[PDB]
């Protein structure tokens, strides 16, 4: 899995990406696969639990296949791991 | 004698593309927006449409997959972009921004059906246990679609088809916890929204609201949770852009944002408001729309679906438009016939 | 449906019915037509009497006939076409390639009685390019035979 | 008279002299047509050119296209049944059953030069169907041993 | 020697039935009943027949087991019923209903009827054909020549002439139940005018017919020497049987042809409101005359005549007196697949 | 679309409009390759219906003249032996006095419209031995 | 080895002739003279050409000997009979003279072009080098012909085609001295014709023309460089004289019948000498006709020079419309398809 | 046959049919061939003879397959045989 | 050749003719192949020459397939041979 390290106390945007450059489904889920971020083709929608809030993304890169999680605040319970559903490209990332 | 022997006639289907064509039941003369649109772009509809059963031929379906959808989608950006002109218009970049002047019109959605070009025939499915994908055990073939109202409903889903008997819950993936499921309902639910013309007042003339039908709601919702709970042996929008967390929609060419946080969780009343910067649906980007109509307007909607989602016990999900169209297009696929086959057969040449 | 063809629709019932099934039809429905038992129907458009009727029956009318006329040429192009394989001019046309049980170890009867044609040209999709090269390679060396006698 | 495709002309012609000459009379003009001696002269209708013609010539139009798309459609589809008697893709199609006198007690000069076809399939239409199956089974007798 | 051979292209035809379309030089402007029930009934007519002749081949036609007649019958009944509508229709226990009367002009054009997808028309055009029996001229075209749906009784109005001779036709001449056709080589013009002084009532119902003397008395010659090779009051029976029975502008006229089988001879007319219907068996109740004049002109065509077992000139229904323009034509179809023996064997 | 798909031929040799013609029947047997058609579409909208029309009819009728055509000759031919064929070899021999010509020489230097040009006033004297080359051979077979 | 055999679908064509059919871009309300004639008899033009380029096809474009020139002739013959009708007509006969009302219609050519009926099509020479009827290498198949204005102009050649790269100059025999030698020029000359409001004195019956002086004589060097190319050893006069129509560069424009002294031209804004006149010998045939006199307001041309006419024994000339007509339809023919073929091949039947 | 017997100055009906009930044109005539009743198409005619007058038929029944004459007031010289002309019935009844 | 002896002073009247009565293109020169008359469809023309002037046509009988030339004032110097250009009938006659 792809690995990031922050400040913890702080603003920490972790990455999901396509090779199709263009925008299409997807999803951030945690461990326990609680939704945390994903969209509804054009319109951004939060996942419903503890990162709900303190979320956003870049809704202008996902035509340029980036689809960023972006944490604000961020506390130390938070340092968990979380998968990507881009396509089929079920990829995993832990935040510190 | 076992030899190669080629053979004519053969009914051997295989799934393909192509540029279908719009038809509708278009006027040219009342000024609105789909029968001054649809005169250009979609021809008189079908004078003789045929049903034909192809016997008990068992054909897999995936609507979630389909391209009929593209067809769809570009129909009806064109439709929008061609009309319901936003006075700001705002895409990404950096960012480009342009104006445009905004007389106001009349914006009412009229089925649109979708008709195969020569050579190509589209099958449909009118299985009453659809499931979603996998075989159906009813085929028959048309050349073109019953005809799909272009209407946006973002949250639920208004003015489409019914299941007549039973709520057939569709899904991609209905353990994944991340697609969204489509409702398909037995029963339409009326909906009555008004702004009466008495909201003049500013800071009201952005005020409207919708009334629910307790019954016909909650035997909805108890049959929906009969269905979830035979999968699976009551909640809001989690929050998001507007266009989801309420539902909105465009109706008399204004933009309503209704709350129904008393609908999830006789005469149910919704507060909406009306909008003039919306985010868009048709990519990413955000426009900004003329004020609100002086006078009364008054819309009346028929649910047909819902757009639900669940987590890793429900709640409403919208927006991604390609769903809207697949609730009403997954009956559909288009195909091509390739006559020519071979088998073995107990024979020599001469 | 109307649209896709005149051949091909006459040839489109019994769709689910299998391959033997389908032959006894299409010999049956000759039979029919051959002789004086059935009367044909046509499945024209009409054309409009008033002003109100013009772009509905005439839009219409064109595109039916355009998809008629197509598949009058496809039907003809078809025919010719396959004379690469000896096969010109036909519905029916036995070769000698013979079957390989590498290609399906399966009777004749199995095929012919208890399959689509659906399933069938499914089940051996993957040989397809293999067999209509053989084909071709057998009615080059028949030609060959035939002109050096 | 009603556009029933270019190939049922030649015979409204035939229709009026006897059996042989029928025969005779497409067999000269075929040869004509082959050689680029004569030529057949095309009758499409006229598109219109202005609308006080709508309705008009864009009805005739489509009826007359009609009429010759139908005509080619049942014209090929007889040229293929009748494989049933391994008579496809033919004018004529001379087959392995006899002709009984019982049928028609008549010589064949008698029959191709003083009765034309209008008569001919009058005189034995009973035996129609007789004949036709007697066709069939021939012919599925030679695949039979042809395939042996 | 003499084996079956199989021919494709056998030029042989053979009595069919189709449904027609129907053809016409409808207006759509104009309000008249014809023109507007065409524009939404009838297409224009074939701009380019082809007339073929079929050399000298020899067709056996029959007027009386035609069946083009009931096509034109169906159209006719639709026609009326949805155009000159009475007020009160009665017809079967019975039952009546009632209509809104607006009324509207009445002027009837010639309809043509056209045979889709293949189904030739043959047209026989024998001078000498006499209704039925082999016909030694035949012609093939897709369209019919046009023929106005005249309603009328006894004399018929409007239709085509024989051209040479008058021409006696009947199924069976020497039974005299059966109405004979007179159709005639020559036509006679009559004058039919209800002066708009007429306005008393207790008149406004009266009217008038002119008819030339010579010209009638040559035509009743002529006819006389073709009966001879082989006239008086009608008969009796409702009024559409015992008077001229027409209608023109609307107005349902009767009128008195005494004068005619017994110069500017007339028949006496009468304008009336109660009709017996042809339609099938009932009555019907029309608006009261139109204020103002109104003035006819017609040719008379035919003659409609019957005899016991010298004539009576009562007769004509509806669907028979179409039989007097449509005597010449039949729909075929071709059957191209046909056999003959040869001298050859396969192989 | 018979002439069509033939009549793209032109400017190259008769060898190789042959070879072209083979393959390319060849990839459409096999369904390697794909077409689209030069059909016009009919009217959307009543303002375009006189071009849209009277386009869509004229199309129609020169499709329909092309099958009649196909069709006729198929048949037609039957007077040489030839019929229900594209390519119909007989057993007339060649008169080398006609072109003087060896056939690698005609069908690899030359093209259609040098070759019917070359032999133009012998056309109607080759027909005529074509159809009594058949004469006779329907006459050898049904003697026997 | 060695037997015939015959081929069907040989892509042989040779020349033929038919009832061409005219199309143009008419429109039936502007009372103009071709848009109130070409409403009945041409059709709409053609929506989807094709352009199909023949390989490598050389082939010979006798424009001298063509056809087209015949259909095109009798339909203008039919459109100025049957629009600009004279007063008094007057036809050989003693003679036979028959009256007309004038009433008057502007005239403003649009261009018409000529369509292949079912079973025929257009070969085109798309060279840049055609040595007038000679062969040329760039052949292309269409059904339509491009565009032609319908113009009667006599010295100069007013509003056709350019020949795009080079002046090209041709004639059936560039050195008998009987034949008009047809100069196409690669770029227009704007001629400014202008009849003002204030001729009002009888002057109404005069009108001028401006030329500019650099492009007159830019244009006729360029023409003198090519006349040395057949010509290189020699070295634009006044006419001899004969018809007025001839003599002067006379056009139809708006209606009226101008007559300009080109001298100025044959010897900035080089002002040609116009009247306008009644008496006109006809074009059409020999006879001649009687017009109404001008029209009292303010009439312009700005017409396009594209051409002109030489004749040698290199002086302006004119006359004989269809040789005008040649040029604007040069480089087309009527062919048909004749599929069989027979050639020489290594088999034999049975 | 279809025997009745009246009396005189009475009223009688004999009747004609036809099974396809589609009021086939018929007519009636007496054993001298004498033309009585008949009709065309839905009107009634009579015949000219000694009983045109006094003479009717119920032709609301026409259109069921019933053709019925009717004569009234009837004398001895009246009471003759008489024959249905329907289609290629010729059937033969009698009044006494 | 067709050779005529003229008197100075009269009017010549020399011929070229079609046997097809159609509207032809025709042209008359001299023996120097100079242009002295000619036609341009309906319209007639003259030649750069002395014979410029003093010349004349039929135009009302060129579609009856005579072409004059119609030389006026004749003067001995005019005494030369015409060649006719006429289809391909390349006919040539003299004056004198
Ligand atoms: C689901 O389907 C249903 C149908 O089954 C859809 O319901 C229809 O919705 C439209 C929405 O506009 C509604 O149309 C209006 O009807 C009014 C009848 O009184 C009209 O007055 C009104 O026209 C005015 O508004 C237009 C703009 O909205 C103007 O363009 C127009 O010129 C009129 O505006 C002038 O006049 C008014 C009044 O005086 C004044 O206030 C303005 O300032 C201006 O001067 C529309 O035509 C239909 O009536 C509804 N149909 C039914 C049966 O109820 C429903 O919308 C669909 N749902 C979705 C989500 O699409
Ligand atoms: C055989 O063929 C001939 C044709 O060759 C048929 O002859 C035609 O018969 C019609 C019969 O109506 C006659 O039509 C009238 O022509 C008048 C011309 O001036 C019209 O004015 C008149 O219209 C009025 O009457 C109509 C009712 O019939 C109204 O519907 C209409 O609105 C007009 O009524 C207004 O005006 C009148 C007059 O002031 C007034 O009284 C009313 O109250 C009202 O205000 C008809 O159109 C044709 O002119 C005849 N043609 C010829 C050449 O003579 C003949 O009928 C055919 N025979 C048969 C049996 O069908
Ligand atoms: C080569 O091509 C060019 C185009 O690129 C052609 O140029 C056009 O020529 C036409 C014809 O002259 C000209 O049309 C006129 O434009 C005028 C603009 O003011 C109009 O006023 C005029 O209409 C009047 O005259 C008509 C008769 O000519 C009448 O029929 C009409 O009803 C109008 O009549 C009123 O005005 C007149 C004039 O004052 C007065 O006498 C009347 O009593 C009445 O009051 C025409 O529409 C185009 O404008 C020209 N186009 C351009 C771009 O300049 C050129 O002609 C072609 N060359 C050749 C030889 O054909
Ligand atoms: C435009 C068009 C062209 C052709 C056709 C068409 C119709 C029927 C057949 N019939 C057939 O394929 N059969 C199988 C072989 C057999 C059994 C022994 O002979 C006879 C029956 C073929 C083509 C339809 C439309
Ligand atoms: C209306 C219509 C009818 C028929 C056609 C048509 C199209 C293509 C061919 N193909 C051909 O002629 N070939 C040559 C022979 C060969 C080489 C070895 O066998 C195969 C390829 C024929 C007819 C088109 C339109
Ligand atoms: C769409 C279509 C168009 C035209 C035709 C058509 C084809 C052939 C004939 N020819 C004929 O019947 N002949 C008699 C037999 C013979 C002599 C030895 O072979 C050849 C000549 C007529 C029309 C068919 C279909
Ligand atoms: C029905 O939907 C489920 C969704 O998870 C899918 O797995 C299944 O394959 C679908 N079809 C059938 C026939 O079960």
């Amino acid at each position: 899995k792809k690995v990031v390290l922050g400040k913890k106390g702080d603003t920490v945007e972790l990455t999901c990406t396509a090779s199709q450059k263009k925008s299409i489904q997807f999803h951030w889920k945690n461990s326990n696969q609680i939704k945390i971020l994903g969209n509804q083709g054009s319109f951004l929608t939060k996942g419903p639990s503890k990162l709900n809030d303190r979320a956003d993304s870049r809704r202008s890169l996902w035509d340029q296949g980036n689809f960023p999680l972006i944490i604000k605040n961020l506390k130390i319970e938070d340092s968990d791991t979380y998968i990507c559903e881009v396509e089929d490209q079920k990829e995993e990332v832990q935040l510190l | 004698k076992k030899w190669v022997t080629v053979y004519y006639g053969v009914p051997v289907w295989k799934e393909a593309t192509t540029t279908l064509f719009c038809a509708s039941d278009a006027k040219a003369y009342d000024t609105e927006v789909h029968n001054v649109w649809a005169t250009h772009a979609c021809v008189p509809t079908d004078p003789n449409p045929q049903e034909i059963v192809l016997g008990n031929v068992t054909e897999n379906f995936n609507m979630w997959k389909n391209n009929m959808v593209e067809q769809m989608h570009e129909d009806i950006i064109s439709l929008w972009d061609q009309s319901l002109k936003p006075c700001v218009k705002l895409t990404p970049l950096n960012t480009s921004v342009i104006t445009q002047a905004c007389p106001k019109v009349s914006f009412e959605p009229i089925p649109i059906h979708y008709c195969a070009p020569a050579g190509f025939a589209i099958l449909k499915c009118n299985s009453k246990t659809f499931n979603g994908s996998g075989p159906c055990t009813n085929v028959s073939t048309v050349q073109c679609t019953h005809g799909i109202r272009p209407v946006v409903s973002t949250q639920l889903l208004l003015n489409g088809s019914l299941a007549e008997e039973e709520i057939v819950i569709r899904s991609e993936n209905i353990t994944d916890n991340a697609k969204t499921i489509i409702v398909q309902l037995n029963e339409a639910v009326e909906i009555n929204c008004t702004r009466p013309n008495n909201n003049t007042r500013k800071s009201n003339i952005r005020q409207a609201h919708c009334n629910i039908s307790k019954a016909r709601w909650n035997e909805t919702l108890g049959q929906i949770v009969a269905k979830l709970e035979e999968q699976f042996p009551f909640n809001h929008s989690s929050g998001g852009d507007p266009e989801i967390v309420t539902h909105s929609f465009n109706c008399g060419g204004e933009f309503f944002y209704c709350n129904t946080t008393p609908l999830f969780n006789q005469n149910i009343t919704l507060q909406c408001r009306i909008k003039q910067i919306i985010n868009m649906w048709q990519g990413v980007g955000k426009a900004m729309y003329a004020p609100p109509i002086r006078g009364q307007i008054r819309c009346s909607s028929n649910i047909t679906g819902l757009l639900l989602t669940r987590d890793g016990t429900f709640r409403p999900g919208g927006g991604n438009m390609r769903d809207n169209w697949r609730s009403e297009l997954y009956k559909y696929k288009v195909v091509k016939i390739e006559p020519l086959g071979i088998a073995p057969t107990a024979c020599k040449r001469r | 449906a109307v649209g896709l063809g005149a051949f091909i629709l006459g040839f489109l019932g019994a769709a689910g019915s299998t391959m033997g099934a389908a032959s006894m039809a299409l010999t049956v429905q000759a039979r029919l037509l051959l002789s004086g038992i059935v009367q044909q129907q046509n499945n024209l458009l009409r054309a409009p009497e008033a002003q109100q009727h013009m772009l509905q029956l005439t839009v219409w009318g064109i595109k039916q006939l355009q998809a008629r006329v197509l598949a009058v040429e496809r039907y003809l192009r078809d025919q010719q076409l396959l004379g690469i394989w000896g096969c010109s001019g036909k519905i029916i046309c036995c070769t000698n390639v013979p079957w390989n049980d590498s290609w399906s170890n399966k009777t004749i009867n199995e095929i012919w009685d208890n399959m689509t044609w659906m399933q069938w040209e499914k089940e051996i999709d993957n040989y397809t390019q293999h067999i209509y090269t053989l084909l071709e390679v057998s009615q080059i060396q028949q030609e060959k035979n035939e002109q050096e006698l």
